[PDB]
DNA sequence: CACGTGCTAGCACGT
DNA sequence: TGCGAAATTCCATGACA
DNA sequence: ATTGTCATGGAATTTCGCA
DNA sequence: CACGTGCTAGCACGT
DNA sequence: TGCGAAATTCCATGACA
DNA sequence: ATTGTCATGGAATTTCGCA
């Protein structure tokens, strides 16, 4: 087909529950396809409800042609359905069970499930608030395969905070 | 009566001869052209200036007419134009003559989140009790967020540049020198991050023209919405965020967006060109777009500018004048003339400040 | 897909030969020097160019790139600009480029009397309990009368008009269409008189120019006297009314004093070329005066001008838009040019209105 | 000496008491020596400051060289003196008892006199409204001796309402 | 609490 | 080439404070 | 120590379709 | 009482 | 006559709403 | 049925004193 984009494919997914750190027991996470870029949302349950209000942030920053998701309940719902439509995403599931992305995100879904944890029981119940922090190093971190950061392969350009 | 020898035909420098001198009444008198007006001695003459002008604190040449009614002397308005000079109430009231320098027109930041633009748009109709709008501005691309607020301050100001700089890190931002961007404790969270915080010269948001002129395009799309229906305006900011960042600006040909990514999401009508050419082929494009963009350059100078010279004295608007109150400070000196639109005042409170030419005027004579 | 012969080679005028128009997944597409775009039928583009322009309700330029980035048709702008002509929201919200007529030089009024010029300066400091000043300058010489008020009602107003008119009776008083000056009670007085009332369109101030200049000089000065003293103003309108009619217009070399009577009364400085001559021989001279008077033409017309033709669609500045709400009323009809700055337009509501054409916008398209 | 010109002499006196018309019992009259022009001031006491009050008013608009009076009480306080010489009025008198303007004043303060006269027993206790019309036919009169109206004669021109 | 900077309210009149 | 029509670009005007 | 900006739509100008 | 025309108030934030 | 200095005038800028 | 205005002070321009 023709070349891998930025935007092309948003591979989202939950990650709880956590310590309630504020009162937020868990984490949708968003990845980039193409650049690896990572957007991280702290939510108070994995639900559809919870996953739209970020979603719905994150859309009104840049639009993924496709949302490439598990079939959890909060993704698989009619509410979600309709709300991908009206905004012409086009929803896509890994088949339940045996799941599927891609190498450069079965790996970043990894990085941010270490890079999570070496903040769970290392930092107790105050992770909400370095979530920012973990986000950075995240789009900052050079990648072996394409010889460029998400921050650089999005952007284009030198970050000013780089790791 | 002291350099009185003209009646004896001796020849004083600046008074002219073919006319005679006489006396009369116990003043020395010379027939003029005009008619027959009176010379006073050189000390009387600023006690006869002083009584002219402040008749009605009028101006060069209508306080000379009041003066040529009665009196003749050498080189009039020069004694005239001397106490203007000295004038504490004409200074400081008297509107100015001279027009600004023309514009700079600031080199357009290098890169995305080289520097940042933030405003604070509002009061505006409480939409679900949110009365503010946080705007902030990507200076190279004009990329823009909207963070809606109950009040303009540090609290929310932080609390949107947190989510926002989840995505990136900006070098320098820049703002008017409002209430909680001036703030201390928004100080420490730039300092934190290691961002610089720049500031307008106060009173002068054409320095923070790129926040305020998206202000603008905000401004304008809600309302054009917001046509025969409430004035509800917190459901509307995502789409009109959304909706202003993929719209291309005419000079340039390209979307905010665009400038910030190389290619365009998953909006309408969107853009496919770059479709063939890989990730690299595109982005490197990019940063050659981001280099050949249009430029404005400093227009002309109007004939009657003025321009900023250290040493020169001159005056600050005064910010908030009250009813039949003065419109400018006492005169001040300027020190550092940081560029031909911005000076650094010895302020009269006593400080140094950092105004724009645009609150300044050169203090006549 | 019904002007569809283009892939049978017929020639449809408007569509250029020299590139094929082929076929794939349903849609007609043309390879372009932009890209490959797609052609949409003649039914379809309203649709589009609609579905375009309302993403941010975007001007003409702004909404053909958009249209660019996937479709290609037969003159693109005209099928865009119709649709921006026929928006009500961008009709109504989106600026004007183009600048007012020049304005006009009105003729001085011929004599004193002839025409009066009145305003009300205020609300002010309270001093002795009086908030307002009704100004009147007569428009030859500009002579002005200042009176005290506690309200800008048809009371004082009257009240200070036939003290005024003890003096003489004047032809034709001109004002803005403030509260009292359009009540019927003052219409009443002017009538009783023989006066003529005149009134400056709506919302236009430089119509009532000849009384705002003077509210400045009057305003400027009662300020430079109330310099590190309290506002107490009362008290100072007198002398502020002698001092003024008494100050020389350096274009014309005249005191508004002497335009009115031809000679200085027993004030400062006191002017007596005239102290030879008859007062016939005075008097006389003083019509050759007031008849040689400078007089200021209309200035250029921008580049960029617009001027009322009949039957033209026009739109009315809000008078007080609220916040989020537009600027402009819908669009309305040019019945009579009374002049190149004065139009009567069928008001939105729907009147007869005279209105300036500073407070208009030419629709566009 | 030069020609007469407006302004030169103010000539003054009170005319009363008369009828409490809305509570003014005098009228203060200022005729102007060279025009004839005549400023009528309805005033409660023909006291310097009633006086004062009513010249204060004249003064705004125009000055004269010289107010010329009698010398009644009202006429000579030092009050009046004080306030002449402060606005630079020279202060002139008749000699008591047997008083003296000029031909156009004399005729005029008669004028006056007479003008306000059909308005006394013939308008009963309402003068005060009508002073100015009184003021304004005053003004213009047409003069036998100099060819022309004192609202002409001041001001240099035809006036808008004649008689 | 008043000051500075940033903002938009609001009140009077007569119909 | 050169012409007439169409598409582009220019730009001063006004609104954001 | 900081600096004006850009959507807008008629008017001008440059480019395009076709010889 | 709200509307029109003419005017200037005023409030929020952080120090 | 023409020159240098002084006096006049021009004028765009800003403030009045 | 209505219409912009004029004090202001450096810069330009015209006039004046004296040959
Ligand atoms: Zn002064
Ligand atoms: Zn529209």
């Amino acid at each position: 087909d023709r070349p891998q984009k930025p935007f092309d494919k948003f591979f989202i997914d939950y990650i709880g529950p956590l310590p309630p750190s504020q009162g937020y027991l868990y984490v949708l996470v968003v990845v980039d396809g193409m650049t690896g870029f990572t957007w991280l949302y702290p939510t108070k349950a994995p639900s559809t409800s919870a996953t739209v209000k970020s979603l719905n942030v994150l859309t009104s920053i840049a639009i993924p042609k496709v949302i490439h998701s598990d079939q959890g309940a909060a993704f698989t719902s009619s509410t979600f359905a309709e709300w991908a439509k009206e905004r012409g995403i086009h929803l896509e599931f890994s088949t339940p069970y045996h799941p599927q992305s891609s190498g450069k995100v079965e790996r970043k879904n990894s990085d941010i499930k270490r890079l999570l944890t070496k903040l769970l029981v290392g930092r107790p119940t105050k992770w909400y608030d370095l979530l920012p922090v973990v986000q950075l190093a995240l789009n900052n971190t050079y990648s072996p395969v394409l010889k460029y950061t998400p921050h650089q392969l999005l952007f284009g350009i030198d970050s000013n905070t780089p790791f | 009566a002291e350099l009185d020898q003209l009646l004896q035909g001796h020849y004083i420098k600046g008074y002219p001869k073919q006319y005679t001198y006489f006396l009369e009444d116990g003043k020395v008198k010379v027939s003029r052209p005009e008619g027959v007006k009176i010379i006073p001695p050189q000390s009387d003459r600023q006690k006869i200036v002083l009584q002219a002008h402040n008749l009605a604190h009028t101006g060069r040449e209508a306080t000379l007419l009041k003066i040529a009614n009665l009196y003749w002397w050498p080189n009039m308005r020069k004694d005239v134009v001397k106490q203007l000079g000295r004038c504490q109430q004409c200074l400081i009231t008297n509107a100015s003559n001279k027009a600004s320098g023309p514009i700079l027109r600031p080199d357009r930041p290098q890169k995305p989140f080289d520097k940042f633009f933030i405003d604070y748009i509002g009061p505006l109709p409480p939409s679900q009790g949110y009365l503010y709008v946080l705007v902030v501005v990507d200076g190279m691309t004009g990329f823009t967020w909207l963070y809606p607020t109950k009040a303009p301050s540090t609290s929310a100001t932080v609390k949107s540049l947190n989510v926002l700089t989840s995505i990136a890190i900006p070098k320098v931002i820049h703002s008017d020198q409002g209430a909680a961007f001036t703030s201390s404790t928004f100080a420490e969270w730039a300092k934190e991050r290691g961002i610089h915080l720049e500031f307008s010269t106060p009173y002068h948001p054409q320095s923070s023209g790129k926040v305020e002129r998206k202000n603008s395009d905000i401004k304008r799309l809600l309302t054009k919405l917001l046509v025969g229906r409430p004035t509800k305006w917190y459901d509307l900011l995502p789409v009109v965020q959304l909706a202003l960042n993929n719209t291309y600006s005419p000079v340039l040909k390209y979307t905010p967006h665009q400038l910030l990514f190389g290619i365009d999401s998953n909006t309408p009508f969107a853009n496919q060109d770059t479709l063939d050419l890989t990730r690299e082929e595109e982005l490197s494009l990019l940063q050659e777009i981001r280099t050949s963009l249009y430029h404005p350059s400093t227009p002309p100078a109007s004939s009657r500018s003025w321009s900023p010279v250290v040493g020169q004295l001159v005056q600050e608007r005064v910010a908030r004048p009250a009813s039949l109150r003065p419109r400018w400070h006492k005169p001040s000196t300027v020190l550092k003339v940081l560029n031909p639109r911005t000076v650094v005042i010895l302020d009269h409170l006593g400080n140094n400040r950092t105004v724009s030419i645009d609150n300044l005027k050169p203090t006549s004579h």
